[PDB]
């Protein structure tokens, strides 16, 4: 891990080393890489809170191959969790 | 400097925040002296 990080071009491999079957939406794999890297989320003397993880909105035109970027993201990230809005057959969002 | 303003004792804790209101909301349940509803007639009459 030290000696790939130490490389001045790690960055950009990670951006390409994000969705292999996924071609040409560059900015959407660095979207996701910022989001499954993450920020820290800090606690300034217990009083105020700021968030340290970034939230991500794909937003596209159908056959935009965003829902095989969420099975990329499902597959690499250590707790992935995936939810549906209209589907039925997965985890809900509210809590019971 | 907001742990500095809380030793110098220009700000307090959160817990000692919490704490206090909790006693001054248990003790104290103060009255308007005969004096102030004067000024506080003047104002709300002038204002409508
Ligand atoms: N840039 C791309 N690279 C590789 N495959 C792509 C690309 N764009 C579309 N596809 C393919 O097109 C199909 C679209 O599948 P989905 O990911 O389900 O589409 P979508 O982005 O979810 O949009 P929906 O489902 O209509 S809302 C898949 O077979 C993808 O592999
Ligand atoms: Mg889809």
């Amino acid at each position: 891990f030290r000696k790939i990080s130490r490389d001045r071009g790690i960055i950009d491999k990670i951006i390409s080393s994000m969705a292999p079957s996924i071609y040409g939406h560059r900015d959407i794999k660095t979207a996701v890489a910022c989001s499954l890297f993450g920020g820290v989320p800090k606690n300034v003397n217990g009083k105020h809170s700021i968030r340290g993880d970034i939230n991500v909105l794909l937003l596209g035109d159908p056959g935009t191959a965003k829902s095989q970027i969420l099975k990329y993201v499902e597959k690499t990230a250590h707790r992935a969790v995936f939810a549906t809005g209209q589907g039925a057959s997965a985890v809900g969002l509210t809590a019971s | 400097m907001q742990n500095q303003q809380e030793e110098n004792g220009s700000e307090i804790s959160i817990e000692k925040m919490k704490r206090y209101i909790t006693y001054c909301r248990l003790k104290c349940a103060p009255r308007l002296s005969p004096q102030a509803a004067e000024k506080l007639s003047s104002n709300f009459v002038t204002i409508r």
